[PDB]
């Protein structure tokens, strides 16, 4: 049952990484 | 004045052809005299052990430490 | 008056000599297993 | 003399200890 | 806007709202005190104080109640072991309910101050802006602190109009709340003299009171006012964090090393009582003078109280737990039931061997039975082949003296080995490992947990003091540096650093 | 594996509470940015 | 300037080769007294009467095996003042009981205090924000937690890190064997901070040196920078594109980058300080109880954690006799935990 | 903005914000008492450290009884 | 007592959101194996 | 486990390449903290008090976001003028150089201890006039290495030397 | 007065007359001699 | 009394998740109202 928690936490970290890479705030130059 | 300006000056080297070797040799006679072993208490190569003292010396009390140190270091 | 390149040469030579004397003492006398 | 004091407080013990160490290389047990 | 870590800075220049947030924090802390007391009372077992005291049950906050008077419960029991017939209001339950009620009242006061913030009390009459006369406010607070300190020392601790404080003998066997007369003189500075507490709290309080009269009356010098930024409240925050981590380190030290303000029967023994054999020596001298009185080993060891033998046990050491071995000390080895007595180890001839005790450093220590002089005689070998000092070869028997296992002489090698393993851990006891489902790994007493938490808090608050001292002394350059920095920072531009009148 | 039982609550809630705090701080801020325009 | 305090303040804050400042009245003596003390203790003073070791160049040690060993265990946590009840004014006996370690450590604590005060003072006088004094808080925390609070939680100063190279290696392996400090999550956070800070240093250096603008016609591009220029010497946009399309994310803000470069090592040091403060009280993340119980009931259950526990037992048993001579541990070959063959 | 009875009572205690004595003021006696308190803290630290053994001051658990 | 002049908005940009979520999840990953025991 | 076995079999701590790697990582942390502290400390004022200082920098701007002169002068006063890197490009080259060279050296050290060229062995290097061994810190480290050596892979070795 | 108390008082006296007083006197003399200009 | 163990997680998280959802929906709306002005 702890394998459920470990897997969920690792998958959540991977999901945060995915969303940070692909749904980042796009860099743009100010004016 | 800048460091290189001092180092290349002749006066610097008239001073330090005599001053630096003097203390470089003073350290030599500091240890060659055996004076370090007496100031700092460091055993010489023939003082780690002695009769009835073929084991390591250790201080086992805080307050009588000087007393047992003389007792162990009577020599 | 003394060129600083010569000063650097002699000083580095002397420092390397001192360190090499330390290395020899490391292979000789007290501190060596022999 | 503060420059003298600093640089020589660093230097004099240094050369003294280096001479002692170069001598200590020859203790020879 | 205001990032997540600056959010509580809006209340920096709003004294009424500052009082509101302080009130809310105070309410939360008092509510925690009450709730922790209630939970502890829910899970506390007051039946057995000698082999299952408060510190074996993980009682963190209850000893602080018991330290300065509150030793009774509405349920008709006392931490001292006696049965209370007519408990007063100020029991553990009453203290908890009082703290909860104070939490609620402080919450309501916080609400009122949050809503009603624009009071003329907080506005400077000279300028009209919101302000706090911090040097005089400090004098008022120091008057209050001195009055409370003197009252605690003179009435509560001395018991003139109070319970007194917890006082105990040298070995934690007979301790109780009682008044302590103040110890004026050098003896008051002995950390293990409880009387020195009273002498402190009176005298210090008096000086604090006098200091208050100074600080209300005397304005600060202009030099210190500009140097310390006394008009900036963050100066007060930095200095307060400084004093707070100072106090935290001092309390951590007096907790770990012990003092009259940390009795062992309230927080367990220290590591140093185990290291120096503090209780082993006392038990040994007790049985020695019993033997000199004509008694035998059985009678002499039977006179040793179970509590004293319980202190002489490594499981009670605070230096044996672990960072993530969580829960009561009973969750580890178990709930102590009885004392099996002293296991004398009579070798094959009859010489008295003794098992060398486990030092706190070692998670696992070899079982070796040193001689009277201490040459190794017997041991439990790791490699049985070519074994010289096996108990089988030497031959050993365990004779028990005192305790429930008194007068029993086991002489088989297996049963000798089993009790050698127990004697490695100090005195040997029986444990219940089923009530709490104990897992056989030692835990730390409340002493060790207090020391851990407050050491870490003291270090972190040193960091906080650095941060806030830096902020109050560098307020003008908070957002960044201007163009003035480029001219002064040049090497040799000014004779004195910073000052520009120079050159 | 004889693991603890409140450790489930400890891990899950100590992950959940800060996570929802961060998500709320982000959503609040965005909402405010949208409302300004 | 007229007043005596103003004159002292003016002289102390003079812009010369070595800034003195008011903090210099605390830094320069103690720091000096620390460093020379080390150079004294590692050169002439022995550990024969405290540890049973040789620890000086005079006794025959080299730079690795020479150290200022901790005091004797019998000293407890004595301040080891030369005038105290232990040495009682005798310099030789003071050096022999390892009081020079107390000298070096207690003067080094105040030297660190004086240097952080120096950072604050120079930041104030120059007129910049005091972020360098707060980054030195990390090293201060390391020194305080490892050299002061750890021995103060243990039996004596004896178990502090002896000031040396081989001495520090012995401290590393001792702490691993007796506390299993690699398993400590706070140590893990600390090594994460250290290695991440080294990573940030390397990547930042490479990125800045490799997105430099062409400000010259020399193949060697160091001379093409002026200290006082009001133009960025490298492309933030090009570096952002590179790291965004190589690694998915990339810094877009220099100020955030440089605060991050500060925060990572400092956070690592403070985290590891929490772990060492835990280790002072033997509150150690030594074991996972679930696996210990399973291996106790299942003699075929093996993990690398259990192998590490066996290695720790080996370290403790084979190290205690010579590492703690005051305990007089005589472990026969029978009881020493061993393996087959070697 | 709001006037209250307790506010009026406590207003004199918060009416001298920014009032500073000119010059160094009481700093010399502040430093002297700082020296004295430093000496006191040193004395008690050395007492518990047992680097300063005072007669009739037995720093030990056994002193309790 | 009326509107407070010290009211300020609070923000958490998306980069900070991802940083916080990553920190919390990684702390959970690190300390879960120690809380369960 | 791999660390402890490597130390037991090779004495990596006394091997100078690992010491260079330790210097590399510690110096990388030191220079990272120092560089971040000095850049953050001399940030040019471009931000209001109710706003994060990081927003004073706009992505893609042409101007420098901090005063190099201020940081350089502060660090010169902190230690001495000659130590400071007045050139920024040389500074960043040094930042990229120190950890990269340190980690190169420690990787090469592990590569060489793969073929059993171990760290220094000063065990029993100090003997008295009679010739009996006076221990040093190297010997006490050797005791820990020996405990790890004997306890590692308890069932795998049938012969006294760990040649494999 | 125990030997430890005498040692403590002597340590305070020598701290004054060997560290504090010499450094203070040197600072005072040097600050009064080598003075900044246009303060 | 012997009770389930995941029921703790069930009750606590089924209370927590909707509660934080409602709190987020409120704060976000308010932030937007403040940003509009
Ligand atoms: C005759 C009257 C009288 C008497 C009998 C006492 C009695 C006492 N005072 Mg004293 N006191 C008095 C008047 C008196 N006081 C007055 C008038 C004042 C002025 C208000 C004080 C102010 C005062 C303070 C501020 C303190 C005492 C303390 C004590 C206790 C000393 C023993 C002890 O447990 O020390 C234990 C504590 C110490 C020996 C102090 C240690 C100090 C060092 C320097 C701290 C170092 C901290 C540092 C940050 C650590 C860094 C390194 C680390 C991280 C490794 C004792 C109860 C101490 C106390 O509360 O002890 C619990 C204490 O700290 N008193
Ligand atoms: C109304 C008064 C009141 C009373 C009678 C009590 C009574 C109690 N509280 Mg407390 N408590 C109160 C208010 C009160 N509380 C409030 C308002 C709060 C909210 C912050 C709390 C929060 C609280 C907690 C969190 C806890 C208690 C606990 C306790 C118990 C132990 C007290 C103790 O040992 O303190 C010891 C206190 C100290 C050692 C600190 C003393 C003061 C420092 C050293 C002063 C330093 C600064 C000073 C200005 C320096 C200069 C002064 C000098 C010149 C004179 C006891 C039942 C404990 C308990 O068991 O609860 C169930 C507990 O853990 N209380
Ligand atoms: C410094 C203050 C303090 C101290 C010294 C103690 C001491 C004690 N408490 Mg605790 N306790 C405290 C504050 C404190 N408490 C507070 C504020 C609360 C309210 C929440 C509680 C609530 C509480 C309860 C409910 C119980 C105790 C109990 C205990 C005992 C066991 C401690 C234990 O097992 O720790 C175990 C600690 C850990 C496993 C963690 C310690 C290491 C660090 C701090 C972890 C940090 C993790 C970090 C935040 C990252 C998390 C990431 C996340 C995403 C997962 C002990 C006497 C037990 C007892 O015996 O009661 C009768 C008990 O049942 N305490
Ligand atoms: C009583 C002491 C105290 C007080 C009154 C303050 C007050 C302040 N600090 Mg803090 N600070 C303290 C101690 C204190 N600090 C300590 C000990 C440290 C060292 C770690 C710091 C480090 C620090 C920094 C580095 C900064 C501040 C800042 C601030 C300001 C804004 C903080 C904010 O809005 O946080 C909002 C915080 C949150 C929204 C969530 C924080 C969650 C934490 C990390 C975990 C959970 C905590 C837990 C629930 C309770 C802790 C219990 C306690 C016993 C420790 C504010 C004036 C900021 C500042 O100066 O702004 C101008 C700032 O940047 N402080
Ligand atoms: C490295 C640690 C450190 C650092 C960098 C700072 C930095 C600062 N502190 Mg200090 N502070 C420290 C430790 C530190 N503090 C400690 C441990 C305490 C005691 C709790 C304080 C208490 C404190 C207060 C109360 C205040 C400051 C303030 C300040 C600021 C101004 C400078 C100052 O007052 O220096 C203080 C000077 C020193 C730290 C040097 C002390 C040197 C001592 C006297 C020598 C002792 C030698 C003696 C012989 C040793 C005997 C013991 C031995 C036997 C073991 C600044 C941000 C002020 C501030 O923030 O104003 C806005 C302020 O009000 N600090
Ligand atoms: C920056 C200056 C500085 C600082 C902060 C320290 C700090 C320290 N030194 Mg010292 N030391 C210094 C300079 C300094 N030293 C110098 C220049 C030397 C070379 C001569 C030494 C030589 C030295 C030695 C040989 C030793 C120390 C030691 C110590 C420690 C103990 C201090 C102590 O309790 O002394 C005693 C207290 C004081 C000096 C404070 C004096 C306070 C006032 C001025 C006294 C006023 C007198 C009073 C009115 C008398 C009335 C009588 C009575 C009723 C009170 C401490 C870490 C000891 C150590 O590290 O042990 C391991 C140690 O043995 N130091
Ligand atoms: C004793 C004692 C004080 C020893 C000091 C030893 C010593 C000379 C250390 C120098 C270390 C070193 C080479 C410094 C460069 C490290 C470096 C990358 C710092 C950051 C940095 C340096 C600058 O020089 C400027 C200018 C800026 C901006 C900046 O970040
Ligand atoms: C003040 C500035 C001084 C410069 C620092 C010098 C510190 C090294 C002293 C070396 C010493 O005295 O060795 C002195 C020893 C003396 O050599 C020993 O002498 C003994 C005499 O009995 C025996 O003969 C030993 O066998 C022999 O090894 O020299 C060495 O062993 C040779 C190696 C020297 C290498 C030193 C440079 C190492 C750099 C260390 C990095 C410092 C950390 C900086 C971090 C920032
Ligand atoms: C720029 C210029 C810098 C100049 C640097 C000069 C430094 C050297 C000064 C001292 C050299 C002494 C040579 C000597 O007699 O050998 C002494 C020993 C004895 O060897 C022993 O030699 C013995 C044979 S024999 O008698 O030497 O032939 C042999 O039996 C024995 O096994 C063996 O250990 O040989 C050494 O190990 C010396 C190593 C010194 C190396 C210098 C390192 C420099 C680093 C910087
Ligand atoms: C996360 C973390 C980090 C470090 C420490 C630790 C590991 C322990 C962990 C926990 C930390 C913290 C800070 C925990 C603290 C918990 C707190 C403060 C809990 C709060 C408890 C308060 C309670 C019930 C208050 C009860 C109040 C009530 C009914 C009031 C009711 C009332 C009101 C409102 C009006 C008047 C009438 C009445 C009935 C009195
Ligand atoms: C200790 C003590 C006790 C009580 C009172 C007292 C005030 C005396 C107090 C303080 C004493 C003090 C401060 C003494 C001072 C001693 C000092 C400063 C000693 C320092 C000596 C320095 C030494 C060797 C330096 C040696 C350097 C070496 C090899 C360098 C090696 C190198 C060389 C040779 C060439 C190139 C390569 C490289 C690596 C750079
Ligand atoms: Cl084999
Ligand atoms: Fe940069």
């Amino acid at each position: 049952m702890e394998t459920l928690v470990y897997v969920f936490l690792l998958a959540g970290t991977l999901g945060v990484i995915f969303f940070a890479v692909f749904f980042r705030d796009p860099p743009r130059i100010a004016k | 004045r800048p460091f290189s300006d001092i180092i290349t000056s002749i006066r610097y080297w008239i001073i330090h052809s005599i001053t630096i070797p003097a203390l470089y040799v003073a350290g030599w006679l500091f240890v060659s005299t055996g004076l370090a072993y007496d100031i700092f208490g460091t055993p010489r190569p023939n003082e780690y052990f002695t009769q009835d003292r073929q084991q390591v010396p250790l201080v086992n009390d805080r307050f009588s430490a000087k007393q047992e140190l003389e007792d162990l270091t009577k020599g | 008056r003394i060129p600083l390149w010569l000063i650097a040469t002699v000083g580095g030579t002397l420092a390397l000599t001192v360190v090499g004397i330390f290395f020899y003492g490391s292979y000789s006398g007290v501190g060596s297993s022999l | 003399t503060f420059r003298w004091l600093a640089i020589h407080g660093l230097a004099v013990p240094t050369v003294f200890f280096l001479g002692a160490i170069t001598s200590m290389q020859f203790i020879q047990r | 806007g205001l990032p997540w870590y600056r959010v509580h800075t809006v209340v920096l220049n709003d004294p009424g709202r500052l009082i509101a947030v302080h009130l809310m924090h105070t309410a939360l802390v008092a509510g925690w005190a009450g709730s922790m007391a209630l939970y502890e009372l829910a899970v506390f077992d007051p039946s057995d104080p000698v082999l299952n005291p408060m510190w074996r049950q993980g009682m963190f906050v209850m000893p602080f109640m018991a330290r300065i008077g509150v030793t009774d419960s509405w349920g008709g029991w006392s931490v001292t072991g006696e049965s209370v017939a007519n408990p007063g209001f100020w029991s553990f339950e009453g203290v908890a309910l009082a703290h909860i009620g104070l939490s609620g009242l402080l919450f309501l006061a916080a609400v009122w101050h949050w809503v009603y913030w624009d009071l003329e009390l907080f506005r400077d009459p000279r300028t009209g802006n919101p302000a706090l006369d911090l040097p005089k406010i400090f004098g008022i607070h120091l008057l209050l602190s001195g009055v409370l300190c003197f009252g605690f020392g003179a009435f509560h601790v001395t018991g003139a109009w109070g319970p007194g404080i917890w006082v105990s003998d040298a070995y934690g066997i007979t301790g109780k709340v009682q008044p302590v007369a103040p110890a004026w003189g050098a003896e008051g500075f002995n950390p293990f003299n409880p009387s020195g507490v009273a002498s402190h709290h009176i005298a210090a309080g008096i000086l604090g009171f006098l200091a208050g009269i100074f600080h209300i009356a005397v304005r600060p010098p202009q030099r210190l006012y500009r140097a310390l930024r006394m008009g900036n409240i963050e100066t007060v925050l930095s200095s307060s964090i400084a004093a707070v981590f100072w106090s935290a380190f001092i309390t951590t030290g007096t907790m770990w090393y012990g003092s009259a303000t940390t009795p062992i029967e309230l927080f367990g023994p220290t590591r140093y009582q185990w290291d120096s054999g503090y209780f082993q020596q006392e038990i040994e001298r007790r049985v020695e003078n019993s033997l000199n009185e004509g008694l035998n080993l059985s009678e002499a060891w039977s006179r040793i109280p179970d509590k004293l033998a319980f202190y002489d046990y490594i499981g009670n050491n605070p230096a044996k737990g672990g960072l993530f071995r969580a829960g009561p000390m009973n969750k580890g080895d178990g709930i102590a039931e009885a004392w099996l007595g002293h296991p004398i180890f009579q070798d094959k001839e009859g010489k008295e061997l003794t098992v060398r005790r486990m030092p706190a450093f070692f998670e696992t220590f070899p079982v070796i039975l040193v001689d009277k002089d201490g040459i190794i005689r017997a041991d439990i070998p790791f490699r049985r082949a070519e074994s010289k000092y096996s108990i089988e070869q030497v031959g050993v028997t365990v004779s028990f003296y005192g305790g429930k296992l008194n007068g029993q002489v086991f002489k088989d090698a297996p049963t000798v080995k089993k009790y050698a393993r127990k004697a490695q851990l100090g005195e040997v006891l029986e444990f219940d490992r089923t009530t709490l489902e104990s897992d056989g790994v030692f835990r730390s007493s409340p002493r060790g947990w207090y020391t851990f938490g407050h050491a870490n808090f003291a270090l972190l608050f040193f960091l906080g003091h650095l941060w806030h001292g830096s902020r109050t002394l560098f307020r003008d350059v908070f957002s960044g540096i201007g163009a003035e920095v480029t001219e002064q920072v040049e090497f040799g531009a000014f004779q004195k650093l910073g000052d520009r009148s120079t050159k | 594996m004889n693991v603890s039982v409140a450790a489930y609550l400890a891990v899950l809630l100590g992950t959940f509470v800060p996570v929802v705090f961060l998500v709320t701080l982000y959503i609040q801020s965005e909402s405010r940015k949208a409302g300004s325009s | 300037g007229r007043g005596w305090f103003d004159l002292i303040d003016d002289w102390l804050k003079r812009d010369r080769f070595v800034f003195v400042g008011w903090s210099g009245l605390l830094l320069f003596p103690t720091s000096y007294l620390s460093i020379g003390g080390w150079f004294t203790g590692t050169t002439f003073v022995t550990s024969w009467y405290t540890h049973g070791l040789a620890s000086s160049y005079l006794e025959g040690c080299n730079f690795f095996t020479a150290a200022v060993s901790t005091p004797a265990n019998s000293m407890g946590h004595s301040l080891l003042l030369l005038w105290g009840p232990e040495a009682q004014g005798d310099f030789t006996r003071w050096c022999q009981i390892g009081g020079l370690w107390a000298f070096c450590a207690l003067h080094g604590s105040f030297a660190l205090i004086g240097f952080c005060l120096r950072q604050f003072e120079i930041a104030r006088l120059v007129g910049i924000r005091p972020y360098n004094a707060i980054a030195f808080s990390g090293p201060i925390a390391i020194f305080v937690s490892v050299f002061l609070m750890y021995p103060l939680g243990q039996a004596s100063w004896f178990f502090a890190p002896s000031l040396g190279v081989a001495a520090i290696f012995r401290f590393l392996l001792f702490i691993q064997g007796f506390h299993n400090f690699t398993l400590n999550p706070f140590h893990m956070m600390g090594v994460a901070g250290i290695l991440g800070a080294a990573l940030l240093c390397a990547i930042h250096g490479a990125t800045v040196q490799n997105t430099i603008f062409e400000d010259g016609d020399a193949a060697n591009t160091f001379r093409a920078f002026t200290p006082t220029q009001a133009e960025e010497t490298y492309s933030m946009v090009t570096a952002n594109r590179f790291w965004s399309q190589i690694f998915g994310v990339a810094f877009s803000n220099k100020r955030w980058l440089h605060f991050f470069m500060l925060f990572v090592p400092l956070a690592g040091l403070w985290t590891s300080a929490i772990g060492i403060v835990g280790l002072a009280l033997n509150l150690r993340a030594y074991d996972f109880v679930s696996q210990e119980l399973r291996a106790a009931e299942d003699p075929e259950f093996e993990t690398f954690y259990t192998k590490n526990i066996l290695l720790n037992e080996g370290i403790r048993s084979w190290m205690a006799a010579q590492d703690q001579p005051h305990e007089n541990f005589i472990f026969p070959e029978e009881v020493l935990p061993r393996g087959n063959a070697l | 903005a709001l006037r209250t009875r307790l506010g009026e009572l406590l207003r004199p205690l918060n009416s001298e914000y920014g009032k500073v004595a000119p010059g160094w003021g009481t700093t010399p006696i502040m430093g002297f008492v700082m020296l004295l308190f430093f000496l006191f803290l040193l004395i008690i630290l050395q007492i518990y450290n047992s680097s300063l053994i005072i007669e009739n001051v037995d720093v030990d658990w056994a002193s309790l009884g | 007592s009326g509107p407070n002049p010290n009211k300020q908005p609070v923000e958490l940009n998306r980069t900070s959101l991802f940083w916080g979520l990553l920190l919390i999840f990684v702390l959970a990953v690190l300390f879960s194996s120690y809380f369960f025991n | 486990n791999f660390m402890l076995v490597f130390q037991a079999e090779h004495n990596i701590l006394m091997h100078p390449f690992h010491q260079l790697g330790v210097a590399g990582v510690f110096g990388g942390s030191l220079f990272s903290a120092m560089h971040g502290s000095l850049v953050t400390s001399s940030l040019i004022r471009e931000t209001t008090e109710n706003e994060s200082a990081n927003y004073g920098y706009k992505f893609g701007q042409e101007e420098e976001t901090y005063n190099i002169v201020a940081a350089h002068g502060y660090f010169g006063r902190l230690i001495f003028q000659y130590a400071s890197f007045n050139n920024s490009r040389a500074l960043h080259f040094f930042l990229g150089l120190w950890p990269v060279v340190g980690i190169w050296f420690t990787a090469l050290g592990v590569m060489t201890m793969a073929f059993n060229l171990n760290g220094f062995n000063f065990n029993q290097s100090v003997v008295d006039s009679q010739g009996r061994v006076i221990n040093t810190w190297a010997d006490i480290l050797n005791r820990a290495n020996l405990g790890m050596e004997v306890m590692h892979e308890r069932n795998a070795h049938n012969f006294p030397l760990d040649l494999a | 007065m125990t030997p430890s108390l005498s040692a403590f008082i002597n340590s305070l006296l020598l701290g004054l007359f060997v560290v504090v007083i010499p450094i203070g006197a040197a600072l005072f003399l040097v600050s009064q001699s080598d003075r900044v200009t246009r303060t």
